[PDB]
C-alpha cells in the first residue's frame, strides 16, 4: 500500500514495509520509498526486482541530467519513469508514484500505472492495499493541508489499507519533501493499529 | 482388420476379407476369417475396432439364429440388413458405441436375386452392386466403376475381384496377407480355398 | 487429381481442373499444367498459389540456364532446382505436389515427382492429389509399356475421369498432354459434364450410376 | 502482443451542414475500477482538427506526443505553416492510419480506436475512423465501443445519409450528441457523467467545450419498482 | 487460399 | 467430424399455383469418397412429403420413425395426416432429443387435402419450424440454394414452369458443392397427381 | 492474445463482356453485427483502364490496392509511360500477395479491364497470389450465393437446348452491358436478402475502351 | 574491412596491377597444353636450381579439379592453390545441383570469373 | 430485436421478423411474438426452437392451471414457471424472453434471461439489437404514455434494431394488451423492407432441364 | 454494492440498482433488496439467477415455517440461506446479506459469502463495490446510531462504492426495519453524487 | 524409407535397404535405392524424414568426393563415419535438425578389414558386426544374435540376410516391397540384381 | 440452429 | 449472464 | 518472486 500527497509546504510520500513471496513475508521492514534525486522520491509497487531496476536507471539518468543541465523538474523525473515503463510494458510489472519538490512548482505527484501512462494528481494511492481506501481518501483529502494534517491523513489511510490488505503491513514509513529539506518518519504498529 | 470387399453379380454375392490381424509392429495371425454366417443364405463380413468386431458379429449371428429357430424360417437379406442397421443406429448414441463396419452378402430365395448391403458403424445402410469399407474403397470403387458389368457370372466376378486384390497388394502401404473369398448364391455359402 | 506415365511412345500427362476452398467449389476451369518450355511440363497439386508461383519461377530459372549454358536444361536439373527451393522452406508450411515431365537427348522421356517436404523421385508412373488413389486404380490395372499413343491418351483421360467421379475434390474438366522427342503436344480440354455420359455409353462402364 | 490496462470508452461524432462535432467522456478506467476522472481524450491539432481516442490511455498519450511532434516538424522550413501548408485533417488521419496498420503488422498494436474530426481548407467536412487493426472507414456518423451500438442509431435518425447533412444545423447536431452521451451514461458501465465536446465549424472555427455534465436525467420512475416479479412490498 |  | 457434412446432400421445396415441388440430390459419401448415387432423401407418408438432409443414419432412422408414427396416427384418427399437423409432429419429435439431437435438416412439402392450399416448411436439427410462402432449402449447399431460389423464384408458377425453376435451382447449387450432386430427383405435387422426374446432371 | 485480422464483410462481382468488363461491389462495411459505413467504396480505378477490389479484411485490402496503384505509377516511370496490360497487372499482383505468403493479405482480389485484343477480361486471386482469368467471378461473404447463379446465367451451365433430349448444350454467347448490369443488380438484391453483411448500396465500375464509367444503386439497409 | 581500390585505370587506359600480374606469370615456370585427335597432354617445366627436393610430397604442377578435368598453371604457386580449391568446390557443387559433372568450358568460365572479380574488387590484388 | 413498453391502461410488446443461421437469413418473416394465454404474450430472443418450445410448454401448463383454478391466468404465474424451468437447465435452454400481459391483478411487463433471472420495468429490450432499441427507449420514453404513443415508441425501438443491427431486419410485429379489452396481435404492423421489382424474369423456356426418367408416384391406397 | 447496518431502533439494508452483462447495464433501476418475510429482508450479490432462485426457496421455507411454528427468528432465516448456499457451493455464485428485526433480538445482520459460511456482524458490506469502502465504513461505523445517522452512513458509503465501482451505480435503495414497520427509501444520483 | 540392415562378415559388408517409398495410403514407388556411394570402398544407406534423407546423403557424398579430389586419397571408413557423426551431432542442436538414420558399410584397404558403422540422427555412432535402424532391429538383432558367426563368407552372409528379410516380410505390418542388397569388399561396391 |  |  |  503506497501513497503520495501534496500539501501547503510541499509533498509527503508514505508506504507500508511488507514484502511477500506468496503468503510468506520475505521482509517486514522493507523501505519502498526510494530517492532518485535530492528532492525527487518515488513509491514502488509491483515486482520488487522490476521497480528496483527501473528506479536505479532513473537515478542514473537524473544524476547525468544534473551533471549537464542542473536540477531536473519532478515532471522530467516522471517522464523518464514513464519512458522505461511504457516502452517495456510487456516485460514489466511496476506501479510507481513519483513525488518531488521544486521551489517554483512546489509539491507535485505523478502516478504511473501498469500501462506506462502518466497522471499528474493532487494526491495518488497505489498497490494491492490502495483498493480498500479509495472511499476513505476521496472523502478525507483536502488541498493545501498542513504538514501535521497530511501526516495524519497518510497515517490513517495506510492504517486502513494495512488492516484489510494481507499483502500490506509492518511499519508506515513516510518521507516529507519541503523547502526545509528531507525528513524521514516511521510509525510502528502499536501506534497506527489502534487509530 | 482393415480390407473387406463385396461384389454382387448376376446370380451370387462374393465377399473378400483380409486374413491379417496386426497389433503394434507384429502380425499376430495371417489366416483370420473376418466373417460370420448369420443364416444359410446370408453372410456378414466385418472390420473395425479390435474386440468390438467379433463381439458384434457373434451377437448379430446369435439373434438371427434365434429368429430362425423361433419361426422355423430364414429372414430375407433385406430384413437382416435392416435389423443390423438398427442395432448400429442404437449403438452410435450408446455410452460406448460398437466401432464396426460390415458388408451383408445374401441370396433372397423368394426373389431369386443376390443382394449386397454396406453398413458403417453409424448405421448408414446402402444396397450396392459392389461395396468396400476403410481405405480399400479409394482403389476398388474406381476400378469396379470401369470393369464391373451387372450381368457378370460368378467366375467373371472372381476375376474382377482378383483385379482388386492385385491393385491393393500393389498400392496399399500395409501387408494384409491376402484374402478369404466366400460366394453366397441359391445353394448357400461356400469358401474358395485357392486364392 | 493429376497423373503422368512413361510408355513406348513418350509421356502422357493428364490433370483435372477443380479448385476447392474446403467444401466450396472455387473453380472448375483451373489450369493445373504449366508449359515451362516446348520440351518441359509442370503439374501443380497442393496450395493453388504455392504451386503456381514457384513453377512460374522455375520456368524463369530454366530460361536463365539455357541463356547462360546455351543448352536446354535437363529434366533432372529443372526438378532439382524446385526440390532444393522447397527444401529451404521446409517446415514453413508450403504445400506443393509436383511432377516435372519432359524429354531431352541425354535423358530421353523422364518424370520427376517433387513435393513440399523435399522428396524427389524419378519414376515411370505417378498419380498425385486427393484423387491419386482413384487414378492409380484404373491406370495400374490397364497400364502396359506397349500402349499405342491413342490408347495411352485415353487411359490418362479415363484415369482422371475415374477420380473426378469418386473424389469430391476432383472434377471440372480433363486437360491432356503428350510429350515426344519433338516436345509436348496439347490434346485438348475435356469437360467431365459431357465426357462422363460419352464414356459411359461408348465403354459400357459406370453401371453404379443411374443411366 | 499487448493487453490494454488504463482504458477510455466511447468516442462519438457526426457531420452537420457547416462542420463536424465530436465528444468523449473524461474517464480513465482501470478494469472495473473508475480510477482517473480528469482525463482529456479529445486532442486538437491546430485550429481545424480534433482527434478523439478510445482504448489504452498509455498508447493515447504516445499518440498525443506524435501529433504534438507532427505540428513542430510541419513548421520546420515552412513559411506557410499557419496558411496554405498548415496541417489538414486528411494529412493527420493518413499519418495515424499508416502508424496503426504498421504496428498491427509488427504484432505490437496501439490498442486504440481513433476518430479524426475536422474541416479541410476548401470547407469540406472531414470525419474518418481508424483502430488498432489499421481498419479505416468514413460515415456521416462515427462512434467507438458502446457508442457504435447505442450512439450511431440515435445520430443516424438525424443524418441517415449524405443528403441529410446540409439539412442538419449545429444546434440540432449538438443536441443529438449531448443526448447520446446521456444514453451512454445510463447504459455503459465504464462511462462517466463528465465529458468534453468539440465543434469544428468552417465559419466559427474550433470551439472546445470542457467540464460538460450529463443532465435532465430520468431516475424518478425507479421509486415504483419492487423485487424481480411477485414482491408487492 | 484455394488448393485435385 | 462435423455430423451435418460427412455424408453430404441437399433438399429444396417450392410453392406454385395450386401445386408444390420438392427436390433432392442422390449423393451419399464418406467425406471425399462418393459411396452411393442412389441415396434418395425424399420420403412420403400418404400425400405429405418429407425431405431430410444431414447425417444419413439419422435420415434413415427419422424416415422409419415418422413412417411408424404416421401409421399409428392413421389407424387411430382413421384419416391421412395433413402437412400442417405432420410439421408439428416433426418439431415435437426433434425437440424431444434437444440435448442429443438428430443431425438433420428436414423439409415438409404437401397440399392440404381439405383446403387445397400448398404448404412447405423447414426445420433446424433441434426442431425450430421455418414456415415459408415461397421456398425452403436444406443441406451442405444451402447457401448456394438460397442464392439460386432468391433470384430464380417468382410466385404462382404453373407445375410445368415450377419444375424448371426448382430443377435449375438444385442443379446449379449442387455443382458449386463438392459433397452434393451425383444425380437428382424432383417431385411435382398437384392436388391428386404426383410426378417424379430424375434429372440428368454432371457426375463429378 | 492480439488477433491481427478482422472481417469487414461485403461482397464483390466481376463479369467480362465482348468489348467491356464490369467490377461491382456493395458499399457496406461491417465488424461483427455493427455497420461501420453504408457508403465505403472498395472498387477502385487504378489507372490504365484497370479496376481493382480486394474484399475481406479492409486494412489488408486498402494496403494492397494502395501498393498496386503505386506499382502502376512506378511502371510508368521505369518503362517510358508504357500502358500496364491487364495480364501484366495480374502477374504483378501475384508477387505483391505472395510477398506476404507467411503473413497473408486476408482478401479475395478481383481486377477487370480489357486484354491487348480489346476484349473484356476479369482476373481473380486467392489471398496468397494464385490467379486465373475467367468470364465470371464473385468474391467475399456472399460469393457462395452469387457464383452458382452466374454459372447458370452467364456461362449457361446445366442449360440444354429444348427438345434436344439434353444432348445439345445452350450455346455460349457474349452478353450486352445492359444484360450484365441486370444480372449484377439481381445478384446483389438476392445476396442482400439472405446475407446480413450485404446491403446499403451497390457501386458498379464499367470498363470500355472509352474509359471507366460508374453506376450507383440503393440496396436494402436492414 | 580493407577497401582500397588497388586495381584502377591509368591515363593511357591500362590497369597496371593486372598487367604486373601478367609479369608474375611470365616469371613462372613454362607450362604447355597440346590437344590431339582423342586426347589432351599438359607439359610443365620444373626449374633445376632445386636439388635435394622430395618429388613424392612436393606439390605436383598439374592438379585434378575433377576425375575428368585437370588444371596446370604459370605464375605464383600460392595464388594457384586458391583458384584450384575454388574450382574443385564448384566442380562438386555442380554435380550436386545439375546431377552432371562440369563441362571444361563451364569450369574454365568459373575460374576466369573468379580471376576477373579480383580485378575490380576493393582491398584485393 | 424485441421490446416491451408499459402505458396508461396496459402494455405493448414488439419484435422484428428475421431468423439467422450464421450470416445467412433463414427466415425473412418469422413470428417471435408468442401467445402463452389469450392476454399474456411473450417476445422471444436466443435459440429460436428454445423460445418456441419453452413458451408452448408453459402456455400448455398455464391453460391447464386456468381450467383447474377457474381463473384467468396471471403474468407472475407464467414468469414463475418460465424462470424455474430455465434455471433448472442452467442456461442450456437459450431462451431470452420479454413476458407481458393483463390479468385481474393489472398490467405487467417482465424480462427472463436463459439462466433464470427476471427483471421488472416500464420499458425493456432483449436480443442482438437490444442496445439500438434501448438507445431509442432511453431517449423518448416518459411516464404516462398513451396507447398510440407506446406503439410508436415500441415500433421505433424495433426499427432502430432492424436498420442498425445485422441480427435484426425485415418487418415489425406488435401485440397490444390493454386492460378490459381483447389483446390485438398486429402481425407485420410495419413492412418497411419490401423487395424491389427484379430487373429480369428468370422463367426458363420449357424443356431447358435435361431429364433421364419420368414416373407417376402412387400417393393413394 | 450492498450493505446492512444495525442501529438503536433496528436495522437498515442498502443497495445500488445496477445490473451488468459485461460492461452493458442490463437494468439501471434493479431492486436488489428482497423480502423473505414481513421483517426479514436480504441483500443479493453475485449471480442474479442464483440469488433469485435461493431467495424464492427461502421465502417458501419461511412461509411454511410461519404456518406451523409462527414468526421465524432472523438467525433461522440466515440458517436456511446458509443451508442452500453451503450444500450447493459448487453450482452457486451468491453473496447474500440477511437482515431482520425481532422485538426480543432487535436488529440483526448475518453475512453469507461465496463459501456458504455464516457471520453475524453489527454491520456488513458485500458485492464488487464493497472493496472500495472497507476503509471508510470501518472508520465511520458506530454502534447504537440513530435512524438519520445510519441512513447518512449507508448513503455516503454506497455513494463512494458507486463512484469507484463501474459494476455499481443508478439509485441507492434502502429498507428500514424497526418496530414501527417497514419503510422503503430511494436516493437519486443528483443528491448522493455531490456528497 | 523404413528398413535398412547391415551385416559385416569375414571379407565384406552387406547393406540391405527397402525399395518402398510410401506417402499417405499410396506406395508411390517400389524400386527406390536408399543408398549413396561416398567413396569407391564406402557405402552409406539412410532412412528417416522425407526429403531430409536424400538431402543429407548427397551433402555427405559431395563433401567426401571433394576430400578425395583434394588429397587424391580415399578416407578410411572410420574417418568417414566420424565426419558423418559430427555433421549429425551439429544437426541435432540446429533450428531444424536432419531426421536421418544411416548405416556406413566400408572396406578399409590399409587394414584389409570390412567395417559397419550404425549412426542415428542424434549422432550416436557404434561399430557393429550387424546393425539395423527403425523397427527392423526388433526382429533381426535376436535372429542374428543366434545365426551370425564372425568368420562367415559373403554367400553365408547373403543367406543370413535372406533369413532376416523373410522374417520381416512375415511379421512387419507394412509392405516394404523387398530390398536392394549391395556388397562392399576389397574390389569395391557391387549390387546383387536377383534378391 | 436458428437464432433479433 | 446478469450479475453490485 | 518478491512483490503493498
Ligand atoms: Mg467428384
Ligand atoms: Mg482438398
Ligand atoms: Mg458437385
Ligand atoms: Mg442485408
Ligand atoms: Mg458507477
Ligand atoms: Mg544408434
Amino acid at each position: 500500500s503506497i501513497m503520495a500527497v501534496t500539501f501547503k509546504d510541499g509533498v509527503i510520500l508514505g508506504a507500508d514495509s511488507r514484502t511477500t513471496t506468496g503468503a510468506y513475508i520475505a521482509n517486514r521492514v522493507t523501505d519502498k520509498l526510494t530517492r532518485v534525486h535530492d528532492k525527487i522520491w518515488c513509491c514502488r509497487s509491483g515486482s520488487a526486482a522490476d521497480t528496483q531496476a527501473i528506479a536505479d536507471i532513473v537515478q542514473y539518468h537524473l544524476e547525468l541530467y544534473t551533471s549537464q543541465y542542473g536540477t531536473p523538474s519532478t515532471e522530467t523525473a516522471a517522464s523518464v519513469f514513464k519512458e522505461l515503463c511504457y516502452e517495456n510494458k510487456d516485460n514489466l510489472t511496476a506501479g510507481i508514484i513519483v513525488a518531488g519538490y521544486d521551489d517554483k512548482n512546489k509539491g507535485e505527484v505523478y502516478t504511473i500505472p501498469l500501462g506506462g501512462s502518466v497522471h499528474k494528481l493532487p494526491y495518488a494511492i497505489a498497490g494491492s492495499g490502495s483498493t480498500f481506501i479509495y472511499g476513505y481518501c476521496d472523502k478525507n483529502f483536502r488541498e493545501n493541508m498542513s504538514k501535521e494534517e497530511t501526516v495524519d491523513f497518510i497515517k490513517h489511510s495506510l492504517s486502513q489499507a494495512i488492516k484489510w490488505d494481507g499483502s500490506s503491513g509492518g511499519v508506515i514509513r513516510m518521507v516529507v519533501l519541503t523547502a526545509a529539506g528531507v525528513e524521514r518518519l516511521i510509525f510502528y504498529p502499536d501506534e497506527y493499529e489502534q487509530l | 482388420m482393415d480390407i473387406i470387399l463385396g461384389i454382387r453379380v448376376q446370380d451370387s454375392v462374393i465377399l473378400a476379407s483380409s486374413k491379417a490381424v496386426t497389433r503394434g509392429i507384429s502380425v499376430l495371425k495371417d489366416s483370420d476369417d473376418k466373417t460370420r454366417q448369420l443364416s444359410p443364405h446370408t453372410l456378414m463380413s466385418f472390420a473395425g475396432e479390435a474386440g468390438d468386431t467379433v463381439q458384434f458379429a457373434e451377437y448379430i449371428q446369435a439373434n438371427i439364429q434365434l429368429y430362425s429357430i423361433r419361426e422355423d424360417y430364414e429372414l430375407s437379406p433385406q430384413a437382416v440388413s435392416s435389423f443390423v442397421r438398427q442395432e448400429l443406429a442404437k449403438s452410435i448414441r450408446s455410452r460406448r458405441p460398437y466401432q464396426v463396419n460390415v458388408l451383408i452378402g445374401g441370396y433372397d430365395k423368394k426373389k431369386n436375386k443376390p443382394e449386397l448391403y454396406q453398413i458403417d458403424y453409424l448405421g448408414t445402410k446402402v444396397e450396392l452392386p459392389y461395396g468396400a469399407h476403410g481405405y480399400s474403397g479409394f482403389y476398388t470403387f474406381s476400378l469396379l466403376d470401369h470393369h464391373y458389368r451387372p450381368d457378370m457370372t460368378t467366375e467373371e466376378g472372381l476375376d474382377l475381384l482378383k483385379l482388386c486384390v492385385q491393385e491393393l497388394e500393389k498400392r496399399m502401404p500395409m501387408d494384409f496377407k491376402g484374402v478369404i473369398v466366400k460366394i453366397v448364391d441359391k445353394d448357400g455359402i461356400r469358401q474358395v480355398d485357392d486364392f | 487429381t493429376m497423373l503422368a506415365f512413361r510408355f513406348q511412345g513418350g509421356i502422357i500427362v493428364a490433370v483435372d481442373s477443380r479448385a476447392t476452398a474446403g467444401n466450396w467449389v472455387a473453380s472448375q476451369t483451373v489450369k493445373k499444367v504449366i508449359e515451362i518450355n516446348p520440351f518441359l511440363l509442370g503439374t501443380m497439386a497442393g496450395g493453388a498459389a504455392d504451386c503456381q508461383f514457384w513453377e512460374t519461377w522455375l520456368g524463369s530459372q530454366c530460361r536463365l540456364h539455357e541463356l547462360r549454358e546455351k543448352e536446354r536444361i535437363s529434366v533432372a536439373a529443372a526438378s532439382k532446382i524446385l526440390s532444393n527451393l522447397v527444401y529451404q522452406y521446409k517446415g514453413a508450411g508450403l504445400s506443393m505436389g509436383t511432377m516435372i515431365c519432359g524429354y531431352t537427348r541425354k535423358e530421353g522421356p523422364t518424370i520427376y515427382y517433387v513435393d513440399s517436404d523435399g522428396t524427389r523421385l524419378k519414376g515411370d508412373i505417378f498419380c498425385v492429389g486427393s484423387g491419386q488413389t482413384f487414378a492409380y486404380g484404373v491406370l495400374d490395372s490397364n497400364y502396359k509399356w506397349d500402349l499405342s499413343v491413342e490408347d495411352a491418351l485415353y487411359l490418362g483421360k479415363r484415369s482422371i475421369l475415374a477420380a473426378a467421379h469418386r473424389d469430391a475434390y476432383s472434377g471440372g474438366s480433363v486437360n491432356l498432354y503428350h510429350v515426344t522427342e519433338d516436345g509436348w503436344i496439347y490434346h485438348g480440354n475435356h469437360d467431365v459434364g459431357e465426357l462422363f455420359w460419352k464414356v459411359k455409353e461408348e465403354e459400357g462402364s459406370f453401371n453404379n450410376v443411374i443411366g | 502482443t499487448q493487453q490494454p490496462i488504463v482504458t477510455g470508452t466511447s468516442v462519438i461524432s457526426m457531420k452537420y451542414d457547416n462542420g463536424v462535432i465530436i465528444a468523449a467522456d473524461n474517464l480513465g478506467s482501470y478494469g472495473s475500477l473508475l480510477r482517473f476522472n480528469g482525463v482529456e481524450r479529445l486532442i486538437p491539432v491546430g485550429d481545424n482538427t480534433v482527434v478523439g481516442i478510445s482504448g489504452d490511455i498509455s498508447d493515447m498519450q504516445h499518440i498525443e506526443r506524435l501529433l504534438k511532434d507532427l505540428v513542430t516538424e510541419n513548421a520546420y522550413d515552412n513559411p506557410l505553416a499557419d496558411a496554405e501548408e498548415a496541417l489538414e485533417p486528411s494529412y493527420i488521419f493518413e499519418y495515424l492510419a499508416t502508424v496503426m496498420y504498421q504496428r498491427r503488422s509488427k504484432m505490437n498494436p496501439l490498442w486504440n480506436a481513433i476518430i479524426v474530426a475536422g474541416v479541410q481548407s476548401n470547407g469540406d467536412q472531414f470525419l474518418r475512423y481508424v483502430n488498432l487493426l489499421g481498419v479505416t472507414y468514413s460515415s456521416p456518423t462515427l462512434a467507438t465501443g458502446f457508442g457504435a451500438h447505442m450512439a450511431n442509431p440515435l445520430l443516424r435518425k438525424v443524418v441517415d445519409r449524405e443528403s441529410d447533412i446540409p439539412k442538419t444545423t449545429v444546434q440540432v447536431a449538438e443536441e443529438a450528441i449531448v443526448n447520446a452521451m446521456r444514453v451512454l451514461y445510463y447504459r455503459d458501465a465504464r462511462s462517466s457523467r463528465n465529458f468534453s465536446l468539440a465543434i469544428i465549424d468552417k465559419n466559427t472555427g474550433l470551439t472546445f467545450k470542457k467540464n460538460l455534465q450529463v443532465e435532465n436525467m430520468k431516475w424518478d420512475f425507479a421509486k415504483d419498482i419492487k423485487g424481480y416479479g411477485t414482491q408487492k412490498i | 487460399x484455394a488448393y485435385x | 467430424s462435423d455430423p451435418s457434412s460427412i455424408n453430404g446432400g441437399i433438399v429444396v421445396a417450392m410453392t406454385g399455383k395450386d401445386c408444390v415441388a420438392i427436390a433432392c440430390d442422390l449423393r451419399l459419401g464418406s467425406q471425399s469418397l462418393g459411396v452411393s448415387n442412389k441415396f434418395e432423401k425424399i420420403f412420403h407418408y400418404g400425400h405429405v412429403f418429407l425431405g431430410i438432409t444431414g447425417l444419413a443414419t439419422d435420415v434413415t432412422t427419422l424416415n422409419e420413425m415418422f413412417r411408424y408414427k404416421t401409421n399409428l396416427y392413421k389407424l387411430k384418427e382413421e384419416r391421412a395426416i395433413e402437412p400442417e399437423t405432420f410439421t408439428q409432429l416433426v418439431s415435437s419429435s426433434l425437440y424431444e432429443r434437444r440435448f442429443g439431437p438428430y443431425f438433420v435438416g428436414p423439409v415438409v412439402a404437401g397440399i392440404n387435402s381439405k383446403s387445397g392450399k400448398p404448404f412447405i416448411a423447414g426445420f433446424d436439427l433441434i426442431g425450430c419450424i421455418d414456415e415459408a410462402k415461397d421456398f425452403i432449402v436444406s443441406g451442405t449447399a444451402s447457401d448456394q440454394l438460397f442464392g439460386m431460389c432468391e433470384s430464380l423464384y417468382e410466385p404462382n408458377l404453373e407445375p410445368e414452369d415450377l419444375f424448371e425453376t426448382i430443377s435449375q435451382a438444385l442443379l446449379n447449387a449442387a455443382d458449386r458443392d463438392a459433397l452434393s450432386g451425383w444425380g437428382a430427383v424432383v417431385y411435382i405435387i398437384k392436388k391428386d397427381e404426383v410426378v417424379k422426374r430424375y434429372l440428368k446432371m454432371r457426375q463429378d | 492474445q492480439f488477433n491481427p485480422y478482422g472481417d469487414n464483410g461485403g461482397t464483390i462481382l466481376g463479369i467480362a463482356g465482348e468489348d467491356f468488363a464490369v467490377l461491382a461491389g456493395d458499399t457496406r462495411n461491417i465488424t461483427d453485427y455493427s455497420i461501420n459505413s453504408r457508403y465505403e467504396p472498395k472498387v477502385f480505378d487504378c489507372g490504365d483502364n484497370i479496376v481493382m477490389s480486394a474484399n475481406g479484411f479492409a486494412a489488408d485490402g486498402d494496403a494492397l490496392v494502395k501498393r498496386f496503384k503505386n506499382s502502376v505509377k512506378w511502371y510508368h516511370f521505369d518503362h517510358n509511360d508504357k500502358k500496364l496490360s491487364i495480364n501484366s497487372a495480374a502477374r504483378n499482383i501475384q508477387h505483391l500477395l505472395y510477398g506476404k505468403r507467411f503473413f497473408p493479405y486476408y482478401v479475395h482480389t478481383i481486377i477487370a479491364g480489357l486484354d491487348e485484343d480489346g476484349k473484356g477480361a476479369v482476373y481473380s486471386f486467392d489471398p496468397v497470389g494464385s490467379y486465373e482469368r475467367e468470364q465470371c467471378r464473385a468474391g467475399g461473404a456472399a460469393a457462395s450465393l452469387i457464383m452458382p447463379f452466374l454459372d447458370n446465367q452467364v456461362n449457361f451451365k446445366n442449360q440444354y437446348e429444348p427438345g434436344t433430349n439434353g444432348k445439345v448444350k445452350k450455346p455460349l454467347k457474349y452478353l450486352s452491358v445492359e444484360e450484365v448490369i441486370k444480372l449484377v443488380r439481381d445478384s446483389f438484391t438476392s445476396a442482400t436478402e439472405r446475407h446480413i453483411q450485404v446491403g446499403d448500396g451497390l457501386e458498379i465500375l464499367i470498363v470500355t475502351k472509352d474509359g471507366v464509367r460508374k453506376e450507383f444503386y440503393e440496396l436494402k439497409r436492414d | 574491412g580493407y577497401d582500397r581500390a588497388l586495381s584502377i585505370f591509368s591515363p593511357d587506359g591500362h590497369i597496371f596491377q593486372v598487367e604486373y600480374a601478367l609479369e608474375a606469370v611470365k616469371r613462372g615456370t613454362c607450362a604447355v597444353g597440346v590437344k590431339g585427335k582423342n586426347c589432351v597432354v599438359l607439359g610443365c617445366e620444373r626449374r633445376s636450381t632445386l636439388k635435394l627436393q622430395d618429388t613424392r610430397i612436393t606439390p605436383s604442377k598439374v592438379s585434378k579439379i575433377d576425375s575428368h578435368v585437370v588444371l596446370s598453371f604459370s605464375g605464383l604457386n600460392a595464388d594457384s592453390r586458391i583458384l584450384i580449391e575454388k574450382a574443385r568446390v564448384e566442380a562438386q557443387s555442380h554435380r550436386l545441383t545439375l546431377e552432371d559433372p562440369v563441362t571444361v568450358e563451364y569450369l574454365t568460365r568459373y575460374v576466369a570469373g573468379v580471376q576477373q572479380r579480383y580485378t575490380q574488387s576493393g582491398g584485393v590484388r | 430485436t424485441i421490446v416491451g413498453v408499459k402505458f396508461n391502461n396496459g402494455v405493448v410488446i414488439a419484435a422484428d421478423t428475421r431468423s439467422t443461421q450464421g450470416p445467412i437469413v433463414a427466415d425473412k418473416n418469422c413470428a417471435k411474438l408468442h401467445r402463452i394465454s389469450p392476454k399474456i404474450w411473450c417476445a422471444g430472443a436466443g435459440t429460436a426452437a428454445d423460445t418456441e418450445a419453452v413458451t408452448q410448454l408453459i402456455g400448455s401448463n398455464i391453460e391447464l392451471h386456468s381450467l383447474y383454478t377457474s381463473r384467468e391466468p396471471r403474468v407472475v404465474s407464467a414468469l414463475q414457471m418460465l424462470k424455474q424451468h430455465l434455471f433448472k437447465y442452467q442456461g442450456h435452454i437459450g431462451a431470452y424472453l420479454i413476458v407481458a400481459g393483463v390479468d385481474p391483478t393489472g398490467s405487467h411487463l417482465f424480462s427472463i434471461h436463459a439462466h433464470g433471472s427476471t427483471d421488472v420495468g416500464y420499458y425493456l429490450s432483449l436480443g442482438s439489437g437490444s442496445l439500438a432499441a434501448m438507445a431509442v427507449l432511453e431517449s423518448h420514453w416518459k411516464q404516462d404514455l398513451t396507447k398510440e404513443e407506446a406503439i410508436k415508441l415500441a415500433s421505433d425501438a424495433i426499427q432502430a434494431g432492424i436498420w442498425n443491427d445485422l441480427g435484426s431486419g425485415s418487418n415489425v410485429d406488435v401485440c397490444v394488451m390493454e386492460i378490459g379489452k381483447d389483446a390485438e396481435y398486429l402481425r407485420n404492423y410495419l413492412t418497411p423492407n419490401v423487395r424491389e421489382e427484379k430487373q429480369k424474369s428468370y422463367k426458363f423456356p420449357r424443356g431447358t432441364t435435361a431429364v433421364l426418367k419420368e414416373s407417376i408416384v402412387n400417393i393413394c391406397d
